[PDB]
């Protein structure tokens, strides 16, 4: 199918708009919610071999704040994406000098590559997304109550004031969902609204390990 | 609510489902004499 | 009051209507009328209201000083800046400033009153304005006060400026009210204006909230740009290194600048924010050259440029300040002197004393490095020497530094030794540097061998403290020491 792509194509873009604003970075406001109908003029409306092909919708966004970092986001023209094909993304990341990016993969990475990912994080981190999973912004799910990253110096803050260590905080996966989609590494409490049946409001925290 | 709000709590205050079995419990941190005051008594003291 | 062309009128009757006779039919039917409501409503409020006010509808003239309003926003939002609406807007506000003394005018004029070619001409012939001053601030504010409104309500930023100095002893919303009404020309003549007299007459503190006024600008309001964007990196993250060095190579490949360079050069310069930011991410890059051990080249061209702009508002026209790159070591040699130290009393003081007493960035990093026990004993001679040496005033702000060093320490003869450097110094310090010293005796008496002959030194330093602040600030001090 040709629309079904295209379709596919501008769900994954919207949720990348999405996931970028939702993680504090700069998405233009038409940007961040285009119609269907405006991707496919200003993309091509033909996924199958031609003009709104991957490669073309590469995002670039900078930060809201300190507008030197960027995580131009990556789309692979493969379905199963592989070390020689990562490497090229790293050349392309190694000609700027910004170290965050985003690849959203169509089927599953080779577990070679998922290692190779790893074996990068120190000089430059990679993330990477499969098509299902930007299908859907999750954060706007009923379930998924409202996660906020906390600066550092909340933190210490948080600690200061309950008197309590990193490790007595109730904890969140690495590879959890919603951090996956903010992107939080280790040790970065996540402040958590939700609205209580018995408080109305209440705000937990989950140190990331 | 209290006692539903809690159980949901301590099931998920350490990221990943625990599941109440010896399975779920005793995988955390707690103590040898708490581990084997469940199912596992002789194993959990082995393995401390 | 005020005489419009109904009013001029009105004056006329109440003129004509003084004498004469004219019985009360002729003289109302001659006064005026209201061509809008009917004579019915006229007649019926005798028989309803029983002489009542009308300002009611006066009150709904209110509401369309509102309501219309907002079709006049109706005209602005729709055609995009309508001239005939203008145009409509500009006599309706000429009207009612001839005939209201004039808040549906104001607000007439804060709905839009650009291109008005006498609206300035008509807000300078009503040129009272002290309340007018701060509601008519949407577009009739601007350019008026450049000439010498500008320059009164400059003392308000060096009123914060004492504020933050007697708060840090122990603003944001108003830049975004004074950024309300606000231009590119109107902010450029009053940066350079304040950047000249503020080089001129002191250069210290005025930079800091220049460059705060500057990160006040997100809200989209458009070199100037370049060094918004360079400073995101200074105040969003302290510790900034490798950002830093990127920073130092774009601000390092400079054109030939007609006093560009020199104000990014003045921006960086004269902030205690930015310089302890330059400070720490200085000290970081040499504490992680020293992990390498590959001492010099990074961080030289971090101190150089800290230097440079250090050095930037003694003079005009010019590019930077020297590198000296055989200085470089001998003013690091005393770092290594402090790790060959620590190595041997984890597992020398004449080098320090020696490279002390020679001596302006790397005196403030040497003081830096002053929070990271045998070493610091023995490098504490070389401390002496060094208050001894130069005596400038920000060096009571690095003593402050050390003492939260070492109130983080905890430690007490290192406390000991910080009361005695504090006293040892009474000679030619200022008011803030013996309330600090005060402050700090406040956390001092952990030890009651010598808290009592310092609590006699409290009464030993307010004779000879002829400043009634200080004297007033120990005898705080003592009022709260005995609570």
């Amino acid at each position: 199918d040709d629309e079904e792509e295209t379709y596919r194509l501008w769900k994954i873009r919207k949720t990348i708009m999405q996931l970028c604003h939702d993680r504090g970075y700069l998405v233009t406001q038409d940007e961040l919610d285009q119609t269907l109908e405006e991707f496919k003029a200003q993309f091509g409306d033909k996924p199958s071999e031609g003009r709104p092909r991957r490669t073309d919708l590469t995002v670039l966004v900078a930060h809201n704040d300190d507008p030197t970092d960027q995580m131009f986001v990556f789309f692979p023209e493969e379905p199963k994406v592989g070390i020689k094909t990562i490497k090229v993304y790293c050349q392309r990341m190694q000609e700027e000098n910004i170290t965050r990016a985003l690849i959203v993969v169509q089927q599953g990475m080779t577990p070679s590559a998922k290692q190779s990912l790893v074996d990068m994080a120190p000089k430059y981190i990679l993330e990477q997304f499969l098509q299902q999973e930007l299908l859907i912004n999750i954060t706007e799910h009923e379930l998924v109550p409202e996660h906020v990253v906390m600066t550092k110096e909340e933190v210490t803050e948080l600690l200061a004031r309950y008197k309590l260590r990193e490790n007595q905080l109730p904890r969140i996966q690495a590879g959890d969902p919603v951090a996956r989609y903010f992107g939080i590494k280790r040790g970065q409490v996540v402040k958590i609204i939700r609205p209580s049946e018995t408080a109305g409001r209440y705000i937990t925290y989950r140190l990331v390990q | 609510y209290r006692h539903l709000a809690l159980l949901c709590d301590t099931m998920t205050c350490r990221g990943h489902l625990m599941a109440i079995t010896r399975h779920g419990v005793n995988r955390q941190d707690t103590g040898p004499l708490m581990k084997c005051s469940f199912e596992e008594t002789v194993d959990v003291l082995m393995e401390a | 009051x005020x005489x419009x062309x109904x009013x001029x009128x009105x004056x006329x009757x109440x003129x004509x209507x003084x004498x004469x006779x004219x019985x009360x039919x002729x003289x109302x039917x001659x006064x005026x009328x209201x061509x809008x409501x009917x004579p019915s409503l006229q007649s019926a409020l005798p028989f309803l209201d029983l002489h009542g006010t009308p300002r009611l509808e006066f009150h709904q003239s209110v509401f369309d000083e509102l309501r219309d309003k907002l079709l006049e926003r109706v005209s602005a939002i729709a055609s995009e800046g309508k001239a005939e609406e203008r145009y409509k807007k500009l006599e309706d506000l000429l009207e009612k400033s001839f005939s209201l003394v004039l808040q549906p005018v104001v607000m007439c004029v804060m709905k839009h009153l650009p291109k008005v070619p006498e609206k300035k001409l008509k807000l300078v012939m009503a040129d009272k304005e002290l309340y007018r001053a701060c509601a008519v601030e949407v577009k009739r504010q601007i350019w008026q006060d450049n000439q010498a409104l500008f320059g009164d309500e400059v003392s308000p930023l060096l009123k914060q400026y004492i504020l933050e100095k007697e708060s840090a002893l122990f603003e944001v919303v108003q830049r975004l009210t004074r950024m309300v009404g606000k231009n590119v020309k109107l902010y450029d003549m009053v940066l350079q204006f304040l950047r000249t007299l503020f080089l001129r007459t002191r250069n210290v503190h005025y930079c800091t909230l220049r460059a705060e006024l500057l990160m006040s600008l997100h809200d989209l309001d458009v070199c100037h740009k370049f060094t918004w964007c360079l400073d995101a990196c200074i105040r969003e993250r302290f510790v900034d290194s490798k950002r830093a060095r990127e920073l130092q190579g774009f601000l390092d490949g400079v054109k030939k600048g007609q006093e560009q360079v020199l104000g990014d050069l003045s921006m960086i310069l004269c902030d205690p924010f930015a310089i302890n930011t330059l400070a720490l991410s200085t000290v970081r890059h040499l504490q992680e050259l020293v992990g390498q051990e590959t001492l010099p080249l990074l961080l030289l061209l971090r101190l150089l440029a800290l230097g440079q702009g250090a050095w930037d508002m003694i003079d005009s026209q010019v590019f930077k300040e020297p590198k000296m790159e055989v200085e470089l070591i001998t003013r690091f040699l005393p770092m290594l002197m402090s790790f060959l130290v620590d190595d041997y009393t984890f597992n020398p003081e004449s080098f320090t004393k020696f490279l002390q007493e020679q001596r302006m960035a790397c005196e403030v990093g040497l003081y830096y490095v002053l929070h990271i026990k045998n070493a610091l004993l023995r490098l504490l001679p070389g401390l002496v020497e060094t208050f001894g040496d130069l005596a400038f005033g920000d060096i009571f702000l690095h003593l402050l530094t050390g003492n939260l060093a070492l109130l983080a320490d905890e430690f007490a003869l290192e406390d000991f030794c910080s009361s005695l450097f504090d006293g040892f110094f009474l000679t030619a310090s200022p008011r803030k540097e013996n309330v600090h010293r005060h402050a700090l005796r406040l956390l001092i008496h952990l030890h009651p061998r010598v808290a009592p002959s310092k609590l006699e030194a409290l009464q030993k330093a307010l004779e000879p403290t002829g400043q009634s602040g200080e004297a007033v600030k120990e005898l705080y001090s003592q009022l709260g020491e005995k609570l």
